[PDB]
C-alpha cells in the first residue's frame, strides 16, 4: 500500500481521494492519505472551504513515483508534487504514520467500485488528454474547456478528448451520407475503434475518464465527451457484443456512484432517453436501464 | 439562423440563395387490396428549389422508380432531397452557388447539412414563414411536366414568367405566395380566377396568364378575397 504525505494544510479544504472524501480544518494536524491500494490510478482532489470555485486535482498512479501535497500560498492551491529522493521520502512517510497524522483510504473488501469505475484507465492515456508532460501526475479542474469546446482558449490547459462530432466529414463517407447519419457504425468501428483508438479498452478507458473528470470537478466538457462516446455507441447498429456487454457494466457502474443530487447537470436526458429506448441498443444496456429506471426515472 | 417576417427582405438582397420545398418529393395514393388491405401506391413527383431573387425554379422530377425495394421512403424522401439539392449545388459554376439554402421543413435541415458538409460556407437554414409551395403541382404545366415523367429529369422553369420586367422581387414573391396559398386554399376557385376570361391567355414560354398590371392587381384582390372567403368557410366567421 502507498501513501501520499501532505507537508501540511494551511486552508480549510474538502479533500477527494477517488470515491471518498473529508473535511480538514484550517492548519489541523492533517499529514495525508495512507493504504492507498496499488494497482489503480488514482484522482486526489480538492475543494477549498473558503472558495468552492475550482474544484482541482490530480490523477496519478502510484507506481510511477513518490507523490505528495504542498500547499503554496503565491498560487493558493494544494500542488502535487514528486520527491526523486527515495529515502527523504520513506523517513517522511514513517514519521507521520507512527505519529498517526494521516486518513486511511476506507476500502471495503467487498467493494470493487474503483476497479469498475477505472477498470481501462491508464495513467499514459492520461496524459495524453492533459498536456504536462514535466510532471507523471496529471492536473485537471473545474474550468479546463476541451480541444473541441476551443474550435466552438489557451491549447496548454485543455483537455485533448478525442473529437467526435456527428456532422462532420470524418463521421460520414461521401455517398453513404444518410447511411452514416443513421447508422454510425462506420465512425464507431473503422473511424475511431480500429483508426483512433486502435481497440474498445482505448475507447472505454477515455470515456471513464471523461466521466469521472464530469463527477469529480464538474468539468462540462468532460461531460460532454463521456455523452458523445456513449451515443456513439448507443447509435451504432452493429457493435461487438463483448463492448456492449462491458459497456453495460461500465454504465452501472457509473450511474451507481453519481450523486443523487448532481442527476441535474450530470446526465443528458437526449442522450440516455434515446440509448435505452430509441436507438439501435435499446435492448442491449439490460444493467444500465434497469439501475437508471430505478434511480432517475424522472429522466425518463 | 431560422427565417421569419422580421428580416423579409433579406430574401430580395443580393446574396444568392435558394428556398428547398420537399414537400412534393415522395406522394402516393393510398387504396384497398382486393384482400382487404390497404396499401400506397407511389406517384412521380418533384423537388421544388427555388431562388426567389431571379424566380429560377429547379424542378428536379422525382419518378417513382427512386423508390422501388426501398424501405422507410417518407425518410429517404428527404435524404434524396438532400442529395439532389447537393447535385445541383456541384453543378453549378461556383459563382452561381447559394450563400444559403432555406428549408421550408425543419425536417430537411440535417439530411441537408450532412449532404452539404463539403460547402461549410453555404448556410442551411430553416423558416418560420408558412409558405404555400406544396401548391406547385396546382401549376398545370408543372404538374404536367411532373407526370408525363418516364426517368428522372431535372426542368428549368422561371415561376415569374415576365414580371421582374414591371415588378420587384419583393413584389414578385408576394405575388407568387398570394397565388400558391389561393391554389392551396381552394385549387378550382383559384384556376377559375386565373382562367375564368378567355381572351387572356397564358404564352406557351410561361406559366401564368399574360395580365396587365392592372387585371393582376384585380386577380391579386380576387385571391384575396378567395382566400379570405375559405377561411371563413372554415371557420365559420
Ligand atoms: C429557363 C428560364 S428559367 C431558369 C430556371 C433555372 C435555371 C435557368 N433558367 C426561363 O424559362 O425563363
Amino acid at each position: 500500500m502507498n501513501t501520499v504525505p501532505f507537508t501540511s494544510a494551511p486552508i480549510e479544504v474538502t479533500i477527494g481521494i477517488d470515491q471518498y472524501s473529508f473535511n480538514v480544518k484550517e492548519n489541523q494536524p492533517f499529514h495525508g492519505i495512507k493504504d492507498i491500494p496499488i494497482g489503480h490510478v488514482h484522482v486526489i482532489h480538492f475543494q477549498h472551504a473558503d472558495n468552492s470555485s475550482m474544484r482541482y486535482g490530480y490523477w496519478f498512479d502510484c507506481r510511477m513515483g513518490n507523490f505528495y501535497i504542498q500547499y503554496d500560498p503565491k498560487d493558493g492551491l494544494y500542488k502535487m508534487m514528486e520527491e526523486r529522493d527515495g529515502a527523504k521520502f520513506e523517513n517522511i512517510v514513517h514519521n507521520f504514520k507512527e505519529r498517526q497524522m494521516m486518513v486511511s483510504y476506507p476500502k471495503i473488501d467487498e467493494d470493487d467500485t474503483w476497479y469498475n469505475l477505472t477498470e481501462f484507465v491508464q495513467m499514459d492515456k492520461i496524459r495524453k488528454i492533459v498536456r504536462k508532460d514535466e510532471n507523471q501526475f496529471s492536473y485537471v479542474d473545474s474550468s479546463m474547456t476541451t480541444v473541441q469546446e476551443n474550435e466552438l482558449s489557451d491549447p496548454a490547459h485543455s483537455l485533448n478528448y478525442t473529437v467526435i462530432n456527428f456532422k462532420s466529414r470524418e463521421a460520414i463517407r461521401p455517398g453513404h451520407e444518410m447511411e452514416d447519419f443513421l447508422d454510425k457504425s462506420y465512425y464507431l468501428n473503422t473511424v475511431m475503434l480500429q483508426g483512433i483508438f486502435k481497440n474498445s479498452s482505448n475507447y472505454f478507458g477515455e470515456l471513464q475518464f471523461a466521466f469521472l473528470n464530469a463527477m469529480f470537478f464538474g468539468n462540462y466538457g468532460s461531460s460532454l465527451q463521456w455523452h458523445a462516446m456513449i451515443e456513439l455507441i448507443c447509435s451504432s447498429a452493429t457493435v461487438p457484443k463483448h463492448m456492449l456487454d462491458k459497456l453495460d457494466e461500465i454504465l452501472y457502474y457509473q450511474i451507481k456512484t453519481l450523486p443523487e443530487q448532481y442527476s441535474d447537470i450530470l446526465l443528458n436526458e437526449r442522450v440516455w432517453n434515446i440509448c435505452l429506448y430509441s436507438s439501435f441498443q435499446k435492448n442491449s444496456l439490460h444493467n444500465t436501464e434497469k439501475i437508471m429506471e430505478n434511480k432517475y426515472p424522472e429522466l425518463l | 439562423g431560422a427565417m421569419n417576417s422580421s428580416n423579409y427582405a433579406e430574401l430580395f438582397n443580393n446574396d444568392i440563395k435558394l428556398f428547398v420545398d420537399d414537400t412534393n418529393v415522395y406522394r402516393v395514393t393510398v387504396h384497398k387490396t382486393f384482400e382487404g388491405n390497404v396499401a400506397t401506391k407511389a406517384i412521380n413527383g418533384c423537388i421544388f428549389t427555388l431562388n426567389p431573387k431571379t424566380g429560377h425554379l429547379f424542378l428536379k422530377i422525382i419518378h417513382t422508380s427512386v423508390w422501388a425495394g426501398q424501405k422507410r421512403l417518407s425518410q429517404l424522401a428527404k435524404w434524396k432531397t438532400a442529395e439532389e439539392v447537393s447535385a445541383l449545388v456541384r453543378s453549378l459554376p461556383k459563382e452561381e452557388q447559394p450563400k444559403q439554402i432555406i428549408v421550408t421543413r425543419k425536417a430537411m435541415l440535417d439530411p441537408l447539412e450532412v449532404h452539404m458538409l463539403d460547402f461549410p460556407n453555404i448556410a442551411i437554414r430553416p423558416t418560420e414563414l408558412r409558405l404555400p409551395f406544396s401548391a406547385a403541382m396546382s401549376i398545370d404545366k408543372l404538374s404536367d411536366v411532373v407526370m408525363k415523367a418516364t426517368e428522372p429529369q431535372m426542368v428549368l422553369f422561371n415561376i415569374y414568367d415576365d414580371w421582374l420586367d414591371r415588378i420587384s422581387s419583393y413584389t414578385a414573391f408576394s405575388r407568387l405566395t398570394l397565388l400558391l396559398r389561393a391554389l392551396k386554399t381552394n385549387e378550382e376557385s383559384a384556376k377559375m380566377i386565373l382562367l375564368s376570361d378567355p381572351t387572356i391567355t397564358i404564352k406557351s414560354y410561361h406559366l401564368w396568364p399574360s395580365f396587365t398590371d392592372e387585371q393582376w392587381i384585380t386577380i391579386e384582390s380576387q385571391m384575396r378575397d378567395l382566400i379570405l372567403t375559405e377561411y371563413g368557410r372554415k371557420y365559420n366567421v
